[PDB]
RNA sequence: ACCUCGGAGCAGAACCCAACCUCCGAGCAGUACAUGCUAAGACUUCACCAGUCAAAGCGAACCUCAAUUGAUCCA
């Protein structure tokens, strides 16, 4: 029950992580274009 | 060494063998006071028994 | 305690004085240009041509060949230059060649390059892939007759042998059809040995094709003195080098020593080498045309193994030295249990006496 | 007094390990050095100390080449570019010439 | 017994003499070091290109510095054809001409190594891209160490 | 140590060195690295993979490791899957 | 002896032949050997081990060869 | 001035790693190689252990 | 006054080499987040401890710096 309540959680994480991947990769590339805004102020 | 000790006729094949006839054929020697809980067969030498 | 220089200083010759007034290399181009000069000359120190370039004889290897055709440079180089002068004329070649859209013909281009420049070419990859070490024992030759060979496959298709492509065994199983222009009158001998490829004899090669006494670019009506034997790379044994051969004849030559028999499936009659031929037959014809290609293993190779030659296949594989190890020591000090695993010799349990 | 401080550093213990002729197995440090004193040629890898180890098994040969840096590296190629005409400049490289071949080619099957 | 075949005598090594024989096999050595200079030397065959005033030429060439292939301007083979000798079309034709050469000669793989304002020409990207599409791989396959 | 006991009159045993090697039986002594466990944030991945290995030791120590041990220690024990019974004897060693 | 095994259906001995024509000897028979251990009873169960994968394999450098044959087409092209 | 934090990966798996960062800057999130997953996964800070 | 670490001279050219000898510094910072795993062969601060480089391989991709540091127990 141990074994198969962990490969559950793990298998439900990375069902839900390309998700994360693209928005916290557009998170940073909008980090990239706020920091470029600032030193072109 | 089990193949030598029934060449050798230490050991009788006729008969079951257990801890008390290996002991008495002296092919091993038990120590229980040194944690030994007795005797694992091993694979040496199954080509030739 | 100091030793003079046993020649000239490589910065040397260049005048210290008015070291703002020189001129300057401002070019990494340039720098490298000259670097690359001063790396191709021969010093007297030591040097990585010196421990790791090959070292030839200087014998300067001697020509085998036919003499070179004779031009008339001048009016040569007139027709090269109105040439140009008529394609520069053209307003539409201009516009190309600015727009970036211009082409060039490639069979033009490279059919008049064996009219001119292929030959020498032909000669540097030959020497490049090691024939005339091998085959002629250091005597060059420039080939100067195109030898177009191709080879049958299927019933629209055919393998040309240019000059060291892979043609695999199923492609060379039957005879090439074999073309060179020649005039009437003009004697032949065609040759193909493969170089790589004897089983037992680490300096001969084998005879595959003996073609002697051909009129002209007609292939088909001269002397078969031995009959075509595609080649057979064994299992492993990497790539083999196959040749083709042409040598222009000017009188006949009987071939009686090396007529090999009615079909000739023993490779010990099938020995060969071109030097000894060559030797023999030295002034009575002069090679004159090369084609050569590489070959691996097939199915194909399998049958004329096993069908053909009557044999059981030989397979060879390519196996790497020993790992060097060194001598164990009896306490390794800071070691880990992986250097025992280095000197164990058998990954399963031992129990010695027991 | 005597308010110098520090300088108490043993030595590196560094320079050459292996000198010419020296027979050198596979991954064996030739030499260790604080800068390019020695510089890799044939077979001979640098590490990030800049040391210099075999790369194959064989004999150590010292040569002396022409130096052309990495046109991505600035300060050399300022050199380079700021040098006058006629002028090349000379490295002291290592080598490693290797003794034995890759591999045999030996019969496994009569099949 | 059974009488062999005199045929059946078959060395125990096999001495394969090609010079290509392992660099094809991909277990040849490729040279190692010169980390410090420029070009890399870890290669079996390179090319080399050299954009002179008058003429553009290039070189397929070994490691021992043994020149394989060449193609050139300088040749009437290609003045024949271009309008200039010295244009990104002269470097294209090179290219072609170059691409179906080591096609014919049977060198599939080499190592291409440029200098930077070289690499980021037109001429040289219009170069490598001939060719590719000529059929050559500018570059060249890893080698087998086990 | 102790060479003659109060009690029994016999050599005793430094449980320290017990606590911290392992001794296969054909005379070599396993040990750690020390500082395997501390600053990992500062030690480089091969400096951490340096100390993770399992060192053997000198003569010397092997000798004085053996002298603050007694006999019970150095016997052959036949282990149920101890993972060092490959490494409990020498194969190949030529002097 | 592949060919006459009984004990192996016709689709998988010919697919079996077609794919390990390798280890086939003239005499028409499979050949497998096994030295992976110093027991003879460990080798014959590895070799019975790979008859058995043969078997049901058969009921159900590549990128050097590739490009190379890729131009051996290039050059195949031409035609009559 | 700077912090040592303890990254947790979001794949479940409990893999974590310690990496330096300013105190002033917010709380970071990073691609990192997770082994139980054998994938680069995302890590967020969960920790701080000490100051640098 | 100093006590640990590093660079230069003394110590000119493999290594090493002292003084309450002559000078200069260090007890970090910056990047990255495969700064993952594993593994031939070596170097070594004159011992040990500690420290250093790394082929190949698996998996990916297509670190600078000179010192910039602290063992065991225990928490
Ligand atoms: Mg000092
Ligand atoms: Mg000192
Ligand atoms: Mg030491
Ligand atoms: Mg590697």
């Amino acid at each position: 029950q141990k074994r198969r309540e962990r490969e559950q959680h793990i298998a439900e994480c990375m069902a839900k992580m390309p998700q994360m991947i693209v928005n916290w990769q557009q998170q940073q590339r909008e980090n990239w274009e706020k920091a470029q805004a600032d030193k072109e102020r | 060494r089990l193949q030598y000790l029934i060449d050798l006729g230490r050991v009788d094949p006729s008969q079951p063998i257990d801890l008390t006839q290996l002991v008495n054929g002296r092919g091993v020697t038990i120590q229980p006071l040194k944690r030994d809980y007795g005797v694992q067969l091993v694979e040496e030498g199954a080509d030739t028994f | 305690r100091r030793t003079p220089p046993l020649g000239p200083m490589p910065n040397s010759d260049i005048d210290l004085s008015n070291l703002e007034r020189l001129e300057k290399y401002r070019s990494f181009d340039r720098y490298r240009r000259r670097a690359e000069q001063e790396a191709q000359a021969p010093h007297w120190w030591r040097t990585y041509r010196e421990y790791f370039g090959e070292k030839t004889d200087p014998k300067e290897k001697i020509d085998i060949g036919l003499p070179p055709p004779k031009v008339s440079r001048t009016q040569q180089l007139l027709e090269r230059k109105q040439a140009i002068q008529e394609l520069r004329a053209n307003v539409e070649e201009e516009r190309a060649a600015r727009l970036r859209t211009a082409s060039v013909p490639l069979d033009a281009v490279r059919a008049e390059w064996e009219r001119t420049c292929g030959p020498y070419h032909k000669q540097r990859l030959a020497e490049y892939y090691g024939l005339y070490r091998d085959l002629f024992h250091g005597a060059t030759f420039v080939p100067r007759v195109p030898l177009h060979v191709a080879y049958a496959v299927g019933e629209d298709d055919l393998m040309p042998v240019y000059c060291g492509n892979e043609v695999t065994p199923t492609e060379a199983a039957q005879a090439p059809e074999v073309t060179y222009e020649a005039e009437e009158g003009s004697l032949w001998t065609l040759l193909l040995t493969s170089l790589d490829g004897h089983l037992l004899e680490p300096d001969a090669e084998y005879l595959h094709w003996l073609l002697t006494n051909i009129p002209g670019n007609r292939v088909a009506e001269g002397q078969v003195t031995c009959p075509y034997l595609p080649p057979f790379p064994a299992r492993g044994s990497g790539i083999h080098r196959l040749a083709f051969l042409l040598f222009k004849q000017d009188q006949p030559i009987d071939f009686s020593e090396d007529a090999r028999p009615s079909p000739c499936y023993q490779l010990a009659q099938r020995t060969f080498r071109t030097f000894d031929f060559y030797k023999k037959h030295q002034e009575t014809m002069t090679p004159a045309g090369l084609s050569f290609f590489q070959c691996r293993w097939d199915d194909s190779v399998t049958y004329i193994f096993h069908q053909l030659l009557d044999m059981r296949e030989p397979v060879f594989e390519f196996v790497r030295p020993p790992p060097y190890h060194p001598k164990q020591k009896r306490f390794p000090h800071r070691q880990p249990l992986r250097y025992l695993d280095r000197y164990r010799d058998s990954h399963e349990p031992t129990y010695g006496i027991y | 007094s005597s308010k110098n401080l520090g300088g108490k550093s043993s030595g590196r213990r560094q320079g050459i390990k292996k000198m010419e002729g020296h027979y050198v197995h596979a991954g064996n440090i030739i030499a260790t050095q604080r800068h390019f004193r020695w510089h890799p040629g044939a077979h001979v890898g640098v590490g990030k100390n800049k040391c210099l180890y075999a790369l194959e098994e064989g004999i150590v040969r010292y040569t002396k080449e022409v130096y052309v840096p990495h046109p991505r590296n600035t300060e050399a190629v300022d050199l380079i570019t700021r040098l006058p005409k006629g002028a090349v400049l000379y490295k002291t490289f290592v080598h490693v010439v290797p003794a034995k071949p890759e591999g045999t080619f030996k019969l496994v099957a009569m099949l | 017994e059974v009488d062999p075949v005199e045929n059946e005598a078959v060395a125990p090594e096999f001495t394969n003499r090609n010079p290509r024989n392992l660099e094809l096999l991909s277990v040849a050595r490729k040279e190692r070091g010169w980390r410090t200079v420029f070009p890399s030397r870890e290669f079996w065959h390179r090319l080399r290109v050299i954009r002179t005033q008058h003429h553009v030429e290039a070189l397929v060439e070994h490691q021992n510095g043994k020149v394989v292939v060449s193609a050139s301007t300088r040749e009437w083979a290609i003045k024949k054809h271009l309008y200039s000798t010295r244009n990104v079309v002269a470097c294209e034709s090179i290219g072609r001409v170059l691409a179906q050469r080591c096609l014919e000669a049977g060198i599939n793989f080499m190592v291409y190594q440029p200098t930077p304002w070289e690499a980021a020409s037109d001429s040289m990207k219009r170069l490598q891209s001939a060719m590719t599409e000529g059929g050559v791989v500018l570059r060249e396959p890893q080698r087998i160490y086990e | 140590l102790t060479y003659f006991s109060a009690r029994k009159g016999k050599r005793k045993t430094v449980k320290a060195v017990i606590d911290r090697f392992l001794r296969l039986h054909c005379g070599l002594w396993v040990r750690r690295k020390a500082g395997y466990k501390k600053k990992l944030w500062k030690k480089t991945p091969a400096r951490k993979k340096r100390l993770r290995e399992f060192v053997f030791c000198n003569k010397t120590q092997s000798k004085l490791l053996d002298k603050m041990t007694t006999s019970f220690w150095k016997r052959r024990n036949w282990y149920v899957d101890d993972p060092y019974q490959k490494y409990h004897d020498r194969t190949n060693l030529k002097v | 002896h592949l060919a006459t095994a009984e004990w192996i259906a016709e689709p998988v001995r010919q697919k079996i032949a077609i794919t390990h024509k390798n280890k086939i000897n003239r005499l028409g028979e499979l050949i497998l050997t096994s030295e992976s251990s110093r027991y003879q009873f460990r080798n014959l169960a590895d070799c019975l081990q790979k008859i058995r994968d043969m078997i049901t394999e058969a009921s159900q450098k590549l990128h050097r060869i590739r490009i190379e044959n890729m131009n051996r087409e290039r050059l195949r092209q031409k035609r009559i | 001035k700077n912090i040592l934090v303890r990254m947790v990966s979001e794949a479940g798996t409990g893999f974590c790693f310690n990496t330096k960062r300013n105190r002033l800057r917010e709380k970071l999130t990073l691609l990192h190689y997770d082994p139980v997953v054998k994938q680069r996964v995302l890590f967020v800070e969960k920790k701080k252990i000490r100051s640098l």
